[PDB]
């Protein structure tokens, strides 16, 4: 506040008064209805099957927590999940798998011989609360 | 300094249900039924599972500390000033409490009867990866004791165990007062020159 | 239940030599057995076509342990036992002897 | 020897290349030149589950068989002491303490309201 | 100080006439002010008083 | 949901799972511009309340069905003065820096804070206590004997 | 270093018991106690005095950079 | 029927100093690990510290700028004529004064009277070798006076009996341990440093911010050599699969693929670098696949390195000139001299098998945190860390100067060949010419570092800080004194970070580092002090007579078993794995090694052996049977339940076992050994203070830094000192209230203090809170007077 | 704003910007005279 | 080859008993320590699984048994030297490992534990 009047605060909030006509179960469910949902949070488990042939198939199964389940804990539709994997996350994963691709075929190694960067008064550090 | 015969006996029996309350505890955050032994192997492998994650070992600490703080609180209810053999105005130490002169209750209650819950960086004693909080207790032991609850008071003394926890504590104090770099010289000094 | 012994042998005959997981080889070479003389150290020799096989007995293990291989009869219930020792055995190819210069630029 | 994704010759034991990167029909040892393959092989699958820590979610926090998330309600602050309370005059009065400054310097109490929940911070 | 982390600034030198005289005719060699224990909680100073005397007697 | 990748015979091995892993936690189903987490806490004085882990007043305008538009408090002093102006977050500045002291338990009186305030919003901004708010100040001596 | 003249509570000599206190405690093989009760020291003060007196000088002397070996 | 002061016993003590062994065995067995540390450094087996560094630097070659003028292209390739040079032995002599002809002992007393160094001659064999030894020229060169630690080896002291010390004009128990420099008194500070010959799984986020796609995970082991220096090799896993092998040289890091460094020490196959790390557990997919990148990885970068000769060769062309090894030192021996060098140097030369085996497991270690199967090992708790001992840290900087003095010959012999060419390296005149140019004054070099703490050094140790090393070994009482010598800081590196848990009192110091002893502020947690029971490992012996009795009680070898991972448990010899067997016999095999260890019937065990069990857990520390015999370990002495007999115990081994406090609190089933007594946890400060289990924790701490301030007793001896300042009570006394201990130490040749009526009174007004009353009529009768 | 010499000369900024400053170490603050500097003891008398 | 000095080559090799039928042949593995004799002991007593109990002069012992690459040289014939086993590589049907047990006494409780 004083010293920096800074526009970027560490820990930015709001305090919405809520209505007397909106209950405590609407208020929470209003609260998930805000709240950021991130793919991770409605995954269970990813299997991914690397078969080469002919190719290298990668058979990616999204085994997800129980449709009621996260529907209840996110207030998030199967419609939801099914717009932002078509849309956004395989467009995100491709990018990513090309990304990889040119990191590989880049960079074939470490130099070998030249030096890479480290790792990582003195008597007042080392003095009592009386000294 | 000295509670009466009666007053001690009222301590040695609230602080005898404090042995129980480390298990029922760990039992209540581990979920599980009619009471589970303090040797369950079932019971062992769960209180694993919250040694080795951060938030888990958070929800053992502050139900086992907030169950054991409550007998601590009735010790104190109970014991003083009902409890201590000299009473106020003749027992000074009450009186320099009670009249603002140097002192609290709290400074009493650890003297006459007992420490409390050792408290560190708001949770218990630390424990090792054996699940061992001091050589001398056994892995995931499920006693007040073991997490840092010292029954000794400062006139009886403290047991050797109880003792490391308190310097654990003791210490964890002086440490903060080493690293503490937010000062306010700098603050006041830009708000004077500007307001002079 | 105790199992009784016919004969024991503490001479040179039958050896043990382990090589990696999924070894196969000609099944048509020989390998030639070395000994040493309290206690003897053994080193074994093959050789092929494309590969050579090199054997020896490690130091620390020869001098602790005894090793030990028996052949179990399932009616007359006796074992036959002979002294068998365990070599450590590596395999090299043509890809070998292979070198550059000793100093370079 | 074929084990999951990768190939090792059985007669030195090196690991062999891929069969999409050399020529086709006839495989090769960079060792030794022996004769591959037996066509046996085949097109070889490697199953890859998730790391089950890899996704920490509310829900997964749900899925553990210990307590993870404390109540809102079953909040017991950290012990209570018989103190006058100086915002109206309550008997209960929750506390807290620590040993601040220097090791000469006396114990620091933190006092803690019950009725209304009004935070303290006194040495003496 | 004595050996219980209680140490303090010699305030003054208090004469003998002036200082409190015990019933066996001994006044003090230090004064220590009862307000100092009550925060500190230095009771091994406390046994360490009536261990010295009984010792001495 | 399933979904089969075919890759070339050039790209040979790689880390898949790994690769998956971190886009998925990367990956929005649902977010509300600047906003992270919404909570619903114990009524504060009576209060019933909703603490939002983020900003933005312009979104929450259109939960008038939920939410009191008029009452909408924030912590943050620029993004109150952005969109309710200089008197807003002069207010802003004084409730902030009291929350700071009743934590606390510190009482410090208002005519010291509202000044404060004000002397921060003199110029109709949100200047702070250092070398950028004093730029606009009329003595060069006091500002040569700052740094 | 020596014994102190006269007691520090008190004012009672001290220093003229410091000998006859080891005497009696090696010649008469009596307790710390009752040696200190026969050379008049009954306040716990005096008692202290004697008892307590360690008596340095005779480590110290050892060290005499006026006289050979 | 009392626990009574010591009156007629110490009187005749002080006019009778004993001709026999001193009283207080405890005070001298608290300067233990100073004066053994130095001890070290020559006698011993071996031949001490010493003559082992000056084997480790070996040779420093140069060539003659001459032709062969051989009847040629062998012309050409000649280098000219070899100048191999080294150092054979190493010696040290007691204080002596010559004057240019019959030499005179020199006493401790005389150095501090005439305000000069205490310094013994330093000699070393000099070996000038020609065209690999065709004709050796040897010379004993005096190399300036190196100040020698008191009441050691080198001391004239360390013989003498209570009565001749004080003939001496010493202390009647003169402990030692420090040094006299410029007639200052310093003692070099003992250091806490990771756990010699133990790969430690870390989390660090300081590894990501150094290269490209680098992870929190890494593996870290401090190699030691057997003259005490330190080489660390870090395995960092990256986000590719890759796994890189980190080292330093001179004072830069270097990065090198480990399956490049595994193929160059042994001669294997791909296949057998895959049941090396990866054993039964050949079904899990997160190993399958990390170790195909690796694999395949190091066959697209290096298809050419296709045996074990070609992979040392093209480490020694890209390390030929860092290493400096050049001009005739082929690629191969260059490449060789690398991983002698660098890689896991504590199973050193001629062990490259145990070397490859030990890599392997560092890497199944390293897949195994990144997995979660395996949790971090803390770096700031006692269990993973040793203490750097000052007499080791001496060693360690003179093998660096007597390295430095090897190059500084060859430098001197460059410059004639690259000017005037002078003469032959065989001819006697030149060498003796060559040796009087070159700066050979050792003794000043070392006597700098013991003066100003700074550490010169081309290597830079394994070391983090670069000052203060050493410290004036303040006397202004005798508490603060003997303290100095039981004191131990973590590292000034360490005393610059925002981190507090490193300053945490943990359970792992427990018997070890004191929990009250600990200075209040900026050093808190930080400059610890040792418990008063507490001893630091000097050497090892019968380490290998423990392999056959390991193979015996059931370990299969690891040569033959080629099965690794946290399934099974692996069998260590302070760093070399010897081999593995099942968690269930593990335990079995660690119970009964204990059993033989306190019973005196076994020769090849020793009762000091540290048996460090790590059972299987569900993601917690590394399992296996990691045994420890070497220098620099921590130890302390409890009581062993079967037998009734002492066993010692370090910090790594104790984390899993029960010891008991006070025997009636001993449980059955769940208790292998009981305390002696409690008291054995605490520093020799802590247990002097008086029922300090009636005070407040802080009050217990501040007690230890006022003992140390206190005007008390420095010495007896002052008529023969001339120190800086001194501070002496004239009155001093002997506390009736005292713990038992403070005649086991002797307190009472150096009083602290005096028995005092104090009266708990409120009464003149001018006391209050840190203000206290002082009678006239005591202090004008001698009360509390000092000089 | 000079050139490197094989710690530089302090400039006339330099000297008025050496530490705190000429106006924060001389002006803002100075050291006084008629002034005095103890320890200090409690009393209860005055 | 013909390193290393002092190897002398193995021309003398004993008869191995090698038919493997269909009443079926069963090879065996046996580790054993120095400190025990092989010539001594004519009889050892073993049982299935880890469960085992033997005493040979003062000293305890036990046979670990465990289901489950090495690999077994049989000679053919004494100018043969050693061949590789095989039937139609050749794996051991049962293993064993002699490992040396130590009796821990029982902590005398009455003894230790004193109020
Ligand atoms: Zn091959
Ligand atoms: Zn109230
Ligand atoms: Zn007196």
């Amino acid at each position: 506040i004083v010293m920096t009047a800074s526009a970027a605060i560490k820990t930015p909030q709001m305090t919405l008064p809520i209505w007397n006509d909106v209950s405590d179960e609407q208020a929470d469910t209003f609260c998930k209805s805000i709240s950021k949902v991130l793919l991770s949070e409605v995954i269970d488990k990813v299997i991914v099957t690397e078969t080469t042939g002919t190719a290298r198939s990668y058979v990616i199964h999204m085994r997800f927590f129980d449709n009621n389940e996260y529907s209840e804990e996110y207030d998030v539709s199967k419609e939801e999940l099914q717009n932002v994997i078509s849309n956004q996350f395989i467009h995100l994963l491709e990018a990513a798998i090309v990304k990889e691709i040119k990191k590989q075929k880049r960079t074939t190694g470490p130099d070998i011989g030249v030096a890479v960067p480290r790792l990582q008064n003195s008597k007042r550090l080392e003095e009592d609360n009386d000294e | 300094l000295r509670l009466t015969a009666e007053g001690n006996k009222w301590r040695t029996d609230i602080l005898k249900t404090s042995v129980d309350t480390g298990r029922e505890a760990a039992a209540e955050v581990t979920n599980l039924d009619k009471d589970t032994p303090a040797d369950d192997p079932e019971l062992l492998k769960r209180l694993q599972e919250i040694l080795r994650d951060n938030n888990k070992s958070g929800i053992l600490d502050a139900v086992t500390s907030s169950k054991v703080n409550a007998i601590t609180s009735q010790v104190v209810s109970k014991c003083v000033p009902d409890g201590t053999m000299k009473k106020f105005p003749c027992n000074s130490m009450q009186a320099m409490a009670l009249s603002g002169a140097k002192g609290s209750n709290v400074n009493v209650s650890q003297i006459m009867c007992l420490l409390g819950q050792q408290a560190l960086e708001g949770r218990r004693v630390p424990v090792m990866v054996s699940g061992k909080t001091l050589p001398s207790f056994k892995p995931y032991e499920t006693d007040a004791m073991a997490g840092g609850y010292v029954k000794g008071r400062f006139y009886s003394g403290i047991k050797p165990q109880e003792y490391y926890f308190h310097c654990m504590a003791g210490r964890e104090g002086l440490i903060d007062t080493a690293v503490k770099t937010s000062r306010s010289g700098y603050l006041q000094r830009c708000l004077t020159k500007q307001l002079e | 239940s105790e199992i009784e012994i016919e004969s024991v042998q503490d001479q040179p005959s039958v050896a043990v030599g382990s090589f990696f997981k999924g070894f196969r080889a000609p099944s048509d070479t020989t390998f030639d057995l070395y000994k040493k003389k309290e206690k003897d150290e053994f080193v074994l020799h093959g050789e092929n076509e494309r590969l050579e096989y090199e054997g020896y007995t490690d130091s620390s293990s020869q001098a602790s342990n005894q090793y030990v291989v028996g052949l179990f009869n399932p009616e007359k219930k006796s074992i036959q036992l002979y002294k068998a020792p365990v070599l450590v055995s590596k395999v090299v190819s043509k890809s070998s002897k292979n070198l550059r210069g000793p100093k370079i630029k | 020897s074929v084990v999951g994704s990768l190939i090792f010759c059985l007669d030195c034991g090196d690991l062999l290349e891929n069969p999409n990167a050399v020529l086709g029909s006839n495989v090769e040892c960079s060792q030794c030149k022996a004769i591959y393959p037996k066509s046996q092989f085949s097109n070889l699958k490697v199953v890859t589950t998730t790391a089950d820590d890899a996704f920490p979610s509310s829900l997964r926090a749900k899925k553990s068989v210990v307590k993870t998330s404390l109540k809102k309600n079953e909040l017991k602050d950290g012990a209570t002491i018989k103190e006058k309370c100086p915002q109206c005059g309550n008997e209960e009065m929750n506390y807290h303490t620590l040993q601040l400054r220097s090791a000469d310097e006396g114990a620091t109490v933190f006092y803690t309201c019950t009725s209304c929940g009004y935070k303290f911070r006194t040495n003496n | 100080s004595s050996r219980h982390g209680q140490k303090g600034v010699c305030s003054r030198k208090w004469p003998t006439i002036d200082m409190p005289f015990s019933e066996t005719g001994i006044q003090p060699d230090i004064i220590i002010n009862p307000h100092a224990f009550p925060s500190r909680m230095t009771i091994g100073m406390f046994v360490e008083s009536l261990a010295g005397k009984a010792g001495a007697l | 949901c399933e979904f089969k990748l075919e890759l070339a015979a050039d790209t040979e091995k790689l880390l898949m799972v790994n690769i998956v892993e971190e886009i998925c936690r990367k990956s929005i189903i649902r977010q509300i511009p600047h906003i992270d987490r919404c909570v619903h806490p114990e009524p504060e004085n009576g209060k019933r309340v909703l603490v939002t882990e983020g900003v933005n007043f312009q979104a929450m305008w259109d939960q008038e069905a939920f939410i009191d538009v008029d009452g909408i408090t924030s912590n943050d002093v620029a993004a109150v003065l952005k969109t309710y102006g200089v008197e807003a977050a002069r207010n802003t500045i004084v409730n902030e820096i009291n929350n700071v002291f009743s934590r606390y338990a510190i009482s410090v009186s208002f005519r010291h804070l509202d000044l404060i305030a004000d002397m921060m919003t003199r110029q109709g901004t949100y200047l702070a206590f250092n070398r950028q708010g004093m730029e606009t100040s009329t003595s060069s001596f006091m500002k040569m004997s700052y740094e | 270093m020596i014994v102190p003249v006269r007691c520090f509570s008190c004012g009672k000599v001290v220093g003229d018991k410091w000998e006859s206190y080891l005497n009696l405690l090696q010649e008469d093989e009596l307790d710390e106690g009752t040696a200190l009760s026969r050379l008049g020291l009954k306040r716990y003060c005096c008692r202290r005095m004697i008892l307590t007196h360690v008596d340095l000088i005779e480590k110290f002397l050892r060290y005499n950079p006026l006289e050979k070996r | 029927r009392t626990a009574d002061f010591r009156t007629l016993e110490r009187e005749s003590r002080f006019i009778n100093p004993p001709k026999d062994k001193s009283a207080f065995p405890l005070l001298q067995e608290a300067v233990q690990p100073h004066i053994g540390s130095f001890n070290a450094l020559t006698e011993g087996p071996d031949g001490g510290l010493l003559n082992l560094g000056v084997k480790d630097i070996g040779e420093k070659v140069i060539f003659d700028g001459k032709p062969l003028n051989s009847e040629e292209i062998s012309n050409s390739g000649y280098l000219g004529n070899k100048l191999s040079v080294s150092v054979e032995q190493v010696s040290i002599a007691k204080p002596m004064s010559n004057d240019s002809a019959v030499e005179r002992k020199v006493y401790p007393s005389e150095s501090r009277q005439r305000l000069t160094s205490y310094r013994g001659k330093l000699l070393l064999k000099l070996k000038w070798s020609v065209n690999n030894g065709e004709e050796n020229l040897f010379e004993v060169r005096d190399c300036g006076g190196l100040p020698v630690m008191l009441q050691s080896n080198r001391c004239h002291l360390n013989k003498m009996s209570p009565y001749e010390l004080v003939q001496h004009k010493e202390e009647s128990d003169e402990i030692g341990g420090y040094f006299i420099v410029n007639g200052i008194e310093k003692l070099i500070r003992m250091l806490i440093v990771q756990r010699r010959n133990h790969p430690m799984a870390i989390i660090r986020p300081s590894f990501a911010n150094r290269g490209a796609s680098y992870s929190h995970y890494g593996i870290q082991i401090r190699s030691v050599r057997p003259d005490q220096t330190s080489q660390t090799n870090v395995l960092h896993y990256l986000n590719d699969g890759q796994v890189t092998f980190r080292f330093s040289w001179r004072k830069n890091e270097y990065l090198v693929p480990v399956v490049m460094i595994l193929k160059a020490l042994c001669h294997t196959s791909d296949r057998e670098i895959f049941d090396g790390i990866i054993g039964n557990d050949v079904k899990d997919s997160f190993l399958t696949d990390r170790l195909e990148l690796l694999l395949r990885g190091f066959k697209k970068r290096y298809p050419h390195l296709q045996n074990r000769t070609q992979v040392l060769q093209y480490l020694g062309d890209k390390f030929r000139v860092v290493f400096q090894a050049s001009p005739d030192q082929s690629d191969l021996e260059v490449g060789q001299e690398v991983l002698d060098r660098i890689v896991l140097v504590h199973l050193g030369k001629d062990g490259s098998q145990d070397k490859f085996r030990m890599l392997l497991f560092m890497i199944r270690k390293l897949y195994s945190l990144v997995a979660g199967e395996c949790s971090p090992d803390n770096p700031d708790a006692t269990q993973h860390q040793e203490v750097l001992l000052g007499g080791f840290l001496y060693g360690m900087i003179l093998k660096e100067k007597i390295d430095e003095y090897l190059q500084n010959i060859i430098a001197q012999v460059r410059m004639d060949i690259n000017r005037g060419m002078a003469i032959n390296f065989k001819d006697k005149r030149y060498m003796s010419r060559v040796l009087m140019r070159v700066n050979e004054n050792i003794g000043s070099k070392m006597q700098y570092f013991l003066s100003t703490g700074n550490l010169v050094s081309q290597s830079g140790l394994d070391l983090q800080q670069v000052s203060g090393y050493t410290v004036v070994a303040e006397k202004i009482n005798f508490y603060r004194f003997i303290s100095h010598f039981r004191m131990v800081h973590r590292g000034s590196f360490f005393a610059q970070l925002k981190t507090t848990t490193v300053r945490k009192l943990l359970p792992e110091s427990w018997g070890f580092l004191c929990p009250v002893h600990t200075p209040d502020g900026s050093p808190c947690g930080l400059l610890n002090h040792f418990a008063h029971k507490c001893r630091i490992s000097t050497q090892q012996s019968d380490v290998s007579r423990i392999p056959s009795i390991l193979y015996s009680l059931g370990v299969a070898p690891a040569s033959h078993t080629f099965a690794a991972g946290p399934s099974l448990c692996c069998v260590q010899i302070d760093g070399k794995i010897i081999g593995w067997v099942s968690h269930e016999q593990g335990k079995i095999i660690a119970d009964t090694l204990r059993y033989w260890k306190v019973e005196g019937k076994t020769p090849g065990l020793p009762i000091d052996l540290e048996i460090g069990y790590v059972p299987p857990s569900t993601r917690g520390q590394y399992p296996g049977l990691y045994l420890f015999g070497g220098h620099s370990r921590m130890l302390r002495p409890v009581r062993y339940l079967p037998l009734d007999k002492e066993d010692i115990v370090g910090p790594f081994e104790q984390v899993y076992m029960n010891i008991a406090v006070t025997p009636q609190e001993i449980q059955n089933n769940v208790h292998t050994h009981v305390e002696f007594t409690p008291t054995n946890i605490l520093s020799i400060l802590a247990n002097l203070t008086p029922f300090s289990d009636f005070n407040q924790s802080p009050r217990n701490m501040y007690q230890c830094q006022m003992g140390k301030q206190t005007m008390g007793t420095p010495g007896v001896a002052l008529c023969h000192r001339s120190d800086n300042k001194l501070y002496r009570l004239q009155t001093g006394q002997t506390p009736i209230v005292k713990a038992n201990l403070y005649d086991d130490y002797g307190m009472d040749n150096f009083p602290n203090g005096f028995n005092a009526v104090v009266a708990v009174i409120s009464y003149t007004g001018y006391d209050m809170d840190d203000a206290m009353i002082i009678n006239k009529s005591a202090d004008e009768r001698g009360f509390g007077y000092g000089t | 704003k000079a050139q490197g010499r094989t710690v530089p000369i302090p400039g006339v900024k330099q000297a008025l910007e050496k530490k705190e400053g000429l106006f924060r170490k001389h002006m803002m603050g100075k050291r006084v005279n008629y002034a005095a500097r103890s320890v200090i003891s409690p009393d209860p008398n005055i | 080859f013909s390193i290393p000095d002092g190897f002398k080559k193995c021309k003398h090799l004993k008869n191995f008993p090698l038919n493997g039928d269909n009443k079926q042949q069963q090879v065996w593995l046996i580790k054993f320590p120095s400190n025990v004799d092989i010539s001594k002991l004519k009889s050892l007593p073993v049982d299935f699984e880890s469960s085992t109990t033997m005493t040979i002069d003062k000293h305890d012992y036990k046979i670990m048994d465990d289901t489950d690459n090495m690999t077994l040289l049989v000679p053919s014939e004494s100018k043969e030297s050693l061949k590789i086993a095989s039937t139609a590589p050749l794996q051991f049907d049962k293993v064993f490992s002699v490992s040396e047990t130590a009796k821990i006494p029982a902590i005398d409780y009455s003894k230790v534990r004193v109020p």
